[PDB]
């Protein structure tokens, strides 16, 4: 297993272009790509990323080709570049994973025992993390069900090198936010929080629905994980806890009060200030 | 092509307006850059529907920043 | 015709940070690749794309453009589909500024032979500091003409904005030999937001709450600082007829972090019950 | 215009001392054309002809532009 | 222009004239701005006597500046 996978800009970008330059003529589904990187203790570097042709066909889900060779001296080339960069999982743009990609995750598999498909959803651009790692396991379901291949998902972020960071940051140099927040950011910040949150417990209700009405087949399991959240829930109202709160809220005031009071002493002195030498310039004008 | 414009200044002559079209349609960057501006001379307040309408086609289609 | 001062190079977000990431890769040794893309026109150099070539012990120099690499990586990547053509060359210059050496010259007009309106484009991966891309492109002028008379460039145009350029270069003959090109990044909307996802703060960060027991303590620190500042502004104001600018940066940081925790305190009672 | 047309030409003339063969050319042989437009007075152009003649490309194009 | 109208060739022309820091060859557009400061005494259709009209300069003269 792999506890994260922490993805370059230069990947994402890097995908980005393939799937304009593909899609800009050859309109077409999810364009297939391999992506390098390094290792860690446990954790996933993606780095470096190429296209790889492929090709596919709607009928059958498996009338496909990637391309072997092209994959093998696409690296040589690379690791002749950069030796570093070992191949550590593969590409796609399609928001959703085919019924194909099995056979294109076994694929890179043959390339790397522990290789990670990335799906860069570039097309949408939404609340975050354009990117999901997944991870073919396998095993004999525990519980007693019939075993597939399944892509277990391990989870994913955006990190960048001093040079990326450097390059996206002049980069954009036109809508990037101050870094001290400020009260306007925080705000937006939390509205934001708030819209995250609305929009995954929607999604959540939306497969609950689904597993409900018999859509989807019932998990058994994960389901209590998400039962799990619901007796996550602070339980607010409670006495000790409201008398905290309200202590905590108060101590806040006072001090939210005292720099107010600061605040209103300092520009009372300054309008002093400024009347004192308006009424002197104006003195000294005769 | 800035001559003509130039000269032709809110005529609305359909004539001019084709060749001035067709010499924007040519795509050669200096031609185009010209003919843009001819093309809105000869349109000038015209509000031609077709004018504006092959004008912003034609902006939001072509390369040669010039041209735009 | 001559050249215009108006002509300048567009570097596509993608090629930029390979050729930053090449050159922090490569450093301190000095590194080159090709740069993918299209003239379009005159004016215009449109940079797609730029793709590292593997580093030789002779340094960037035209030995070291093996075409072995360069012709197989151009066919294969017109056989995903990227059938661009060669428009210049980028080479890395750490801790030396964006400035063409004598066999960067020699380079240059090997590369004008087989494409007269090629770029030679001068990253500084070192001095590329946080906030501050030191990235230049340069074309030869040939001595016959500056000698006879006439000017490198015409400047149809009022495109000659960029401002004075780094006396590195003017040691380094910048306008005796090659004449420097205006840069001008291109950026598409799609990859200026999903760059954007970089930084982008997640959604369970807004809602979050900073440590209680921090909380205080910062509360305490920034309190007693601003009564030392209340004893000094006191004292200014008394002995008049920056203790003031302090004490309203003071409040400001006070007044954020209380008013944020605060509200995020409250939108969490009511989220969560 | 040509009835009552009076240009200072000393003006002109301790411009075109004072230009150091940059491409401020261009704008002088503009700027005598504002100070000559409409009045048909090409007398500077005729008189300096040499340094009229000593810029080309896209400036070529401003002469004649200046002229007409 | 004289009666209040706005007049299109010179707004026209100022506006390419200003688009200049673009194309150097539309500054000459400016000349569609110039409008001749003057009053043409003419009678009958082909007409153009001397009459003789004379002016309310208060303190002193002006116009035609230095030589
Ligand atoms: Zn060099």
């Amino acid at each position: 297993a792999v506890q994260k996978v922490v993805v370059h800009p230069l990947v994402l970008l890097s995908v980005v272009d393939h799937f304009n330059r593909i899609g800009k003529v050859g309109n077409q589904k999810r364009v297939v790509g391999v992506l390098l990187g390094s290792w860690q203790k446990k954790v996933l570097d993606v780095s470096n990323s190429f296209a790889v042709p492929f090709d596919e066909d709607d009928k059958d889900d498996s009338v496909w080709f990637l391309d072997h060779d092209y994959l093998e001296n696409m690296y040589g080339m690379f690791k002749k570049v950069n030796a570093r960069e070992r191949i550590v999982g593969w590409y796609h743009t399609g928001p959703k994973l085919h019924k194909n990609d099995i056979a294109i995750n076994e694929l890179m598999k043959r390339y790397c025992p522990n290789s990670v498909l990335v799906i860069i959803d570039v097309k949408p651009k939404d609340l975050g993390l354009p990117t999901e790692a997944y991870i073919s396991v396998e095993e004999v379901h525990d519980d007693g069900t019939p075993t597939s291949k399944t892509f277990e998902h391990v989870t994913s972020e955006i990190g960048a090198e001093e040079a990326e960071e450097v390059g996206v940051e002049h980069l954009l140099r036109d809508i990037k936010d101050t870094t001290v927040g400020t009260l306007s950011q925080r705000i937006t910040n939390q509205v934001h929080g708030l819209k995250g949150l609305n929009s995954k417990l929607l999604d959540i209700r939306s497969y609950l629905e689904k597993v409900a009405t018999g859509k989807l087949p019932i998990n058994h399991q994960i389901i209590y994980q998400l039962q799990d959240v619901f007796n996550l829930l602070p339980d607010v109202s409670l006495q000790e806890f409201v008398k905290a709160f309200y202590l905590k809220t108060n101590d806040q005031m006072v001090v939210v009060y005292l720099a107010s009071l600061i605040r209103s002493v300092v520009a009372l002195h300054n309008l002093i200030n400024n009347k004192i030498a308006n009424r002197d310039a104006e003195k000294k004008e005769g | 092509s800035l001559g003509l414009g130039l000269a032709a200044m809110g005529t609305a002559r359909q004539d001019v307006y084709d060749l001035l079209k067709t010499n924007l349609y040519q795509d050669d960057a200096v031609t185009g850059e010209a003919a843009g501006l001819a093309l809105g001379l000869v349109m000038l307040g015209s509000k031609n529907a077709q004018a504006i309408e092959d004008m912003v086609g034609y902006a939001q289609e072509t390369q040669h920043e010039k041209i735009l | 015709p001559a050249v215009d001062t108006a002509e300048q190079v567009y570097i596509s977000s993608l090629a930029l940070l390979k050729m930053l990431k090449h050159g922090r890769a490569g450093v301190p040794m000095e590194v080159m690749g090709l740069m993918l893309g299209e003239f379009v026109d005159d004016y215009t150099v449109r940079v797609i794309d730029v793709f590292a070539m593997p580093q030789s012990g002779t340094g960037v120099s035209v030995e070291a453009v093996d075409p072995v690499f360069q012709a197989k990586m151009l066919d294969m990547l017109k056989q995903t589909g990227r059938p661009e053509m060669v428009v210049g060359w980028y080479h890395s210059h750490p801790g030396f500024g964006c400035w063409l050496s004598g066999v960067d010259i020699n380079t240059q007009q090997s590369f004008e032979a087989l494409s007269e309106r090629a770029v030679a484009v001068v990253v500084d991966p070192i001095q590329s500091v946080k906030g501050k891309v030191v990235i230049d492109a340069f074309r030869l002028i040939n001595a016959n003409m500056m000698v006879l008379g006439h000017e490198p460039r015409q400047t149809t145009s009022n495109l000659g904005h960029l401002n004075k350029p780094s006396i590195q270069a003017l040691i380094h003959g910048l306008n005796r030999h090659y004449y420097s090109i205006t840069i001008n990044y291109r950026k598409n909307e799609l990859e200026q937001k999903m760059l954007l996802n970089l930084h982008k703060k997640s959604w369970m960060e807004g809602l979050t709450l900073q440590d209680y027991s921090e909380h205080c303590k910062h509360n305490e620190s920034v309190v007693k600082e601003m009564l030392e500042l209340a004893k000094n502004y006191n004292k200014a104001v008394e002995e008049e007829d920056d203790p003031k600018r302090h004490l309203e940066e003071h409040v400001d940081v006070l007044m954020t972090s209380n008013i944020v925790q605060c509200l995020a305190a409250m939108l969490d009672t009511v989220v969560f019950k | 215009l040509i009835r009552n047309n009076n240009t200072d030409l000393m003006i002109l003339k301790n411009t075109k001392d004072a230009v150091r063969n940059s491409v401020c050319h261009t704008a002088t042989v503009i700027a005598n054309s504002f100070m000559h437009c409409g009045t048909t007075s090409d007398q500077f152009l005729r008189d300096n002809l040499e340094w009229l003649a000593r810029a080309t490309n896209w400036a070529k194009f401003t002469a004649t532009a200046s002229l007409g | 222009s004289r009666t209040g109208h706005t007049h299109m060739p010179s707004v026209v022309g100022v506006l390419v004239f200003t688009q200049f820091w673009f194309w150097f060859p539309l500054s000459h557009f400016l000349s569609l701005a110039y409008t001749p400061t003057c009053v043409i005494g003419l009678n009958k259709d082909l007409k153009m006597p001397k009459v003789q009209y004379k002016s309310n300069c208060k303190p002193s003269t002006f116009a035609y500046p230095a030589p």
